[PDB]
RNA sequence: UUUGCUCCACACAAUAUAGAUGGAUACGAAUAAGGCGUCCUUGUGGCGUCGCUGAACCAUAGCAGGCUAGCAACGGUGCACUUGGCGGAAAGGCCUUGGGUGCUUGCUGGCGAAUUGCAAUGUCAUUUUGCGUGGGGAUAAAUCAUUUGUAUACGACUUAGA
RNA sequence: AGCGAAACCACAGCCAAGGCGGGAAUCAGC
RNA sequence: GCCCUGGGCGCUCAAGCGUGUUACCUAUACUCUACCGUCAGGGUUGAUAUGCCCUGACGAGUAGGCAGG
RNA sequence: AAGCUCGUUCAGUUUUAUGUAAGAAUGAAGCUUUUAGUGGGCCAUUUUUGGGCAGAACUGGCGAUGCGGGAUGCCGAACGUAGAGUUAAGGUGCCGGAAUACACGCUCAAGACAAAAGGUGUUAG
RNA sequence: GGAAUACUGCCAGCUGGGACUGAGGACUGCGACGUAAGUCAAGGAUGCUGGCAAAUGGUUAUAUGCCGCCGUCUUGAAA
């Protein structure tokens, strides 16, 4: 059960840092809450809890950290990698691809997806 | 009748349209037929070739909004596409010169459409929409 | 999107769900109803069914007022009252709605939808009483529940064996896909985002 | 959106100075000309705003539990009201006690008037249970009953409210 | 050619209010809800349906409609067969009507109903 | 291809209209998959077809086609208001049409 | 009623669509948790992990989709049969054994595409009905009349008879 | 089984309430 | 602050209440343009006329008055 | 409407004089004479009368008034016939054309004259 | 100590997508380009192309989306 925690990593939601990777500094209150994201560019500001989800990854990260500790915090502790293993990571990373594939890398596609099958098909059974 | 002040101004096309680009039409006997780009005329149609040997579609005017831009593109610097103007397509049941020009332009085509794998494969495979497609997404 | 689609009334909201398929209907989009008998409404079981009792009294003078009985009735005429009926629109619209107790042939052997946005554990709030309409419909009249009951527990009979043979199917399509990766064909799809 | 102001003025001497927060400087003008009558006898022909600048918070990237003196004219009469607000900037910090006033007493711009607005940077200082409970060590609690705003008409998976 | 698109604005021509309903009511517009213009109700004539100064009067084919009913009416028209078309009235015989119709053809004036009585 | 479709589908809502007083001229045309007006701003300008059968045989076929064109989009849905030269029957209300991919730009 | 009635095969027309233009693409239960794969000292159990949308899954390449050649398997699949099971809620559908017969774009080639002239939905779905043949199946019922008397204001109702 | 009118006739009517207004045809009660 | 005693369907973390922030719906209202008319100004004949024109504004309405068919 | 003749003279327009010499601002005439019709009350308001009610001195609005909104009878806006775009009032769950939009709390029965009083009803100083 | 950025306002800055409008009728006028001929988005649209012996469209019936008995009367517009 994933609980809002000093140090925990989330996933913006909606906004211009929609997509971007932020971790939770303090809690301001039970609605709102201060987030950091240095390595992804979006600037220290607070934001609502309905604009943001938070993710499984957490690392330690000191109460009230200036950015330059965030940063710090953030290298040291290497959740990008983890968040990239994550399935969550895999699947919006497969998503951006599929939207950005040409018609020709298309019809690549499903000539490749046929090869596939058809080995598919004839795996079965046997 | 008044001098009326409109001046014949090229026409200007758009920086998605160069030549050997692949282009696809959607209005036609040919709609949904993949095609490449050539050269523009005068009249301001788009002179293209499917190439006739690949996919049937021999060398046709079409109109650039009825043309759906692609990425992908092919040499078509060995074509000379020079002779080929608006009085070849005037008519005022083939035309003897129209076997023979569309096989020396697909001659020079061909090697180039076998050089990239599966293009050939992918011309002569007519484009259509399916169940879910969204244009506005897609890149095309 | 599908020619007819079957809305699940298990867990969902009276009003939400009969508002979105009436605007649904409108539009010109057929759509079916399944389980009515489980749908659900806000608000205790004493508010609801004073709020229907006093309906049946409240006269036109029998030419007016009705006292149905049928869930799937009383549901049909809460979506009827947000529809342009006695009209010809408004009843051609109705002509592609139809309601019934539990999920009879042949919509068992196809795939039914939910409305997220109708959802009454979704929209109500936790914690807060709520209607479970299959008692209301007894106590104003209706004597079927029990009989849909029963006859639903076969429902979920054979269904249940279906379910496990399609496991079972999936289960082999995994192990086939997963000795089948590593291929070149698996590794271009990979690359090429699929 | 509100913005703070600094509104000073001297009928044309003692130099009245003030806080205004209004959403541009024409309301904050007219707030202080308003609060100017009350505080003593003073018309806006008298004479002129020497002075009207906005002031910005000196670091909105800290957590500061704000101490607030508010005085309103409720349904029967004016009394005076004191809260502690936790937030980032006193712009924000008057925005919420504006918002938590209208929708419980329903004062609002009109019927409200701004006195002191101090942080507080030790704890035990803040009497109020509501902002006392967030000043404890890095806690954690979670977010139940979660929901997603699906923005397709139809739903397949039967979604799950887990967070 | 000098023949842009005649707008007729109100191509329906107006009614009488309440004539369907009864008889004796003839179907000649006269003036009296209806003065009152409310929602719903027939339109009243007035000067905003006014035809183009460039267009009145002006036939489909783009020719003005003049009656003639002699050999010298039709030849007024020589210097005017740009513009005014010829129209033979009712009352003509057929033994006139060939020779005016003759004169026209002869003149390019066209006949706005010929092969009358024909 | 199984498939042959070149044209986006949709839908046919009512007539631009107020609480009392509709206007035939202006028609609303909802596109699947559309959500919001921005998405909407692609298809303005796109030739709009409805075709219906009538049992008599008309001069070119059995099949009679309307050709009208998009104009601007319509709500915060991203419904988008359609125009024809012939302003389509009343009971068409809820009817499917069809939009084409051109004119283009992409 | 010149198979008159009926169910079928092929076969030409009218009739229109409340409105295809790839696929309604099947568990249950909870929403302060459920699955999936595994373990089993089988439980409200342990382990790895999935959600945060279908923005997907199955399919989709050929004159609107033809002819033909070669390679690897006898897999995929359009269709006529056949053994058997399940589906009574509106079951009227789900399939299952075995071959037969086309395609197979799983892979590699040779053929035609044009003239609709720069597009005119460029005509491919069935709902009902009408007329022309052949492959079978069965050949009845009701009203009046006659009358009844349980019925009976008059209708009506209840009867017996080749 | 006769012989053939008069009165009347803008047009209405099945009721829930306020702006004073939710179906063939004839036979038996007022 | 709200509750209890004191338009239809339905709505309940409202689709109720107060307030703050954006977008959208459309009157004969407003802004650009096509046309009729009235009102006002001006060009007009070493002939181009109660005519051929250019520019602007205006268009509700009973009795009543005037003008044109 | 009817002659003159001044092109300037005027104003339900706004502050200092003490109501104005205003070379303060803004906008843009006069005497006549005879010629049809014209004898209502009312919505709100004003002066603010007393003990329910009844007259009343006044200022905006109809009579002759369309149109959008309020299911229908105050707000907006006052009207040639048309094409195009933005709004007022009023709305964005369906009927009903528009976001089951965002944010802060409230409420269990409401919600689109009774407030004199009570609640171990709920949330704040 | 240093920039950056949110916000405000300007661009006689650039570059597109979409909707309606083509109104005037041989040149006289104000402007830009050019060393000059001449050109121009500069006191109102031109150039090219395709389908056609019923073409476009009109009256009418019927069904669909929305709207909705008369003259005189008191005169408060009224039943």
């Amino acid at each position: 059960w994933r609980l809002v925690e000093v140090g925990r990593v989330v996933l913006i939601k909606k906004g211009q840092s929609a997509g971007k990777l932020a971790a939770i500094v303090e809690i301001i209150d039970q609605k709102k809450v201060l987030i950091d994201g240095p390595k992804a560019g979006v600037p220290r500001q607070a934001i609502n809890l309905g604009q943001v989800v938070l993710t499984p990854l957490t690392f330690a990260l000191p109460r009230g950290a200036r950015t330059a500790t965030v940063s710090k915090k953030w290298a040291a502790a290497a959740v990008c990698e983890k968040w990239a293993a994550s399935s969550w990571a895999k699947k919006i990373a497969q998503r951006e691809r599929r939207a950005a594939l040409t018609d020709f890398e298309r019809f690549q596609v499903m000539v490749l997806r046929k090869q596939k099958r058809y080995t598919v098909k004839k795996a079965l059974a046997k | 009748l008044k001098k009326t002040r409109k001046a014949a101004r090229p026409q200007k096309l758009r920086a998605s349209l160069v030549p050997g680009t692949v282009l696809i039409l959607l209005a036609g006997r040919f709609r949904g037929k993949r095609v490449v780009y050539l050269k523009h005329l005068e009249d301001n149609t788009l002179l293209i070739s499917g190439p006739f040997k690949v996919n049937g579609v021999p060398l046709r005017r079409v109109n650039a909004r009825y043309v759906i831009a692609t990425s992908t593109k092919v040499s078509v610097e060995g074509v000379n596409v020079e002779k080929f103007n608006v009085e070849y397509f005037a008519k005022e049941e083939i035309k003897a010169e129209r076997v023979e020009d569309q096989k020396v332009v697909d001659k020079a085509l061909i090697a180039e459409i076998k050089k990239t794998p599966l293009l050939k494969q992918y011309l002569s495979a007519s484009f259509s929409l399916k169940n879910g497609d969204k244009p506005h997404m897609l890149k095309f | 999107v599908e020619p007819v689609v079957v809305i699940d009334g298990k867990g969902h909201l009276v009003g939400r769900l009969a508002s979105v398929v009436a605007k649904q209907l409108l539009n010109g989009q057929k759509i079916v109803v399944v389980r009515a008998e489980e749908l659900n409404i806000s608000g205790e079981f004493f508010r609801n069914k004073l709020k229907y009792h006093d309906f049946l009294r409240k006269a036109t003078k029998t030419r007016g007022p009705f006292h149905f009985r049928a869930p799937s009735r009383i549901f049909y005429k809460a979506l009827r009252g947000m529809v342009s009926h006695k009209t010809a629109r408004g009843k051609a619209a109705l002509e592609r709605l139809k309601v019934f107790e539990g999920i009879p042939p042949p919509y068992d052997k196809k795939k039914r939808v939910v409305v997220p946005q109708a959802l009454r554990v979704l929209r109500l709030k936790p914690g807060r009483k709520y209607t479970t309409l299959g008692k209301l419909s007894t106590s104003v009249g209706w004597k079927y529940e029990d009989v849909v009951a029963k006859l639903e527990a076969k429902r979920k009979v054979s269904s249940a064996e279906y379910y496990a043979k399609k496991r079972a199917f999936t289960k082999k399509v995994a192990s086939a896909n997963a000795t089948a990766a590593e291929s070149d064909v698996a590794k271009q799809l990979a690359a090429l985002g699929y | 959106h509100f913005k703070e102001y600094q509104v000073i003025g001297r009928r044309l001497p003692k130099l009245f100075r003030m806080r205004i927060f209004a959403s541009n400087e024409v309301i904050a003008k007219s707030r202080y000309w308003y609060f100017l009558q009350k505080l003593h006898k003073v018309k806006k022909a008298s004479g002129e705003i020497v002075s009207i600048n906005q002031i910005n918070e000196a670091h909105p990237t800290k957590v500061k539990n704000f101490g607030v003196w508010v005085r309103y004219d409720s349904r029967s009469g004016t009394h005076n009201m004191y809260k502690e607000i936790r937030d980032v900037s006193r712009v924000a910090a008057v925005e919420t006690l504006y918002q938590d006033m209208a929708a419980r007493h329903r004062a609002r711009f009109r019927s409200i008037h701004i006195l002191k607005v101090a942080e507080i940077e030790k704890t035990a200082d803040v009497k109020r249970q509501y902002v006392k409970q967030f000043l404890t060590k890095d806690l954690k609690f979670p977010l139940p009953h979660r929901v997603q705003k699906s923005t397709k008409t139809f739903s397949y998976k039967r979604p799950s409210t887990f967070y | 050619l000098p023949h842009p698109k005649i707008v007729k604005k109100h191509t329906k021509k107006f009614k009488r209010h309440h004539s369907d309903r009864y008889h004796r009511v003839a179907e000649n517009w006269r003036k009296q809800v209806v003065r009152r213009r409310f929602r719903g109700n027939i339109s009243q004539p007035k000067i905003g349906y006014g035809s183009n100064k460039k267009t009145k009067f002006l036939s489909p084919s783009g020719h003005k409609t003049f009656l003639v009913a002699n050999v010298k009416d039709l030849e007024t028209l020589t210097m005017h067969t740009k513009t005014y078309a010829a129209e033979i009235a009712h009352n003509i015989s057929a033994k006139n009507r060939v020779v005016i119709l003759a004169r026209a053809k002869a003149l390019g004036i066209k006949v706005t109903n010929p092969k009358g009585r024909l | 291809a199984e498939s042959h479709r070149l044209y986006v589908k949709g839908k046919h809502l009512s007539y631009q209209r107020s609480k009392r007083v509709n206007n035939p001229n202006v028609s609303l045309i909802k596109i699947e998959g559309v959500a919001t007006p921005q998405d909407a701003q692609f298809y303005l300008g796109k030739r709009i077809a409805y075709v219906y059968r009538a049992s008599k045989e008309v001069r070119g076929s059995k099949i009679r086609v309307m050709w009208g064109k998009v104009t601007r989009t319509h709500g915060n849905s991203g419904v988008v208001r359609a125009t024809f030269r012939n302003n389509l029957p009343a009971k068409t209300f809820g009817a499917s049409v069809r939009i084409f991919l051109y004119p283009s730009n992409i």
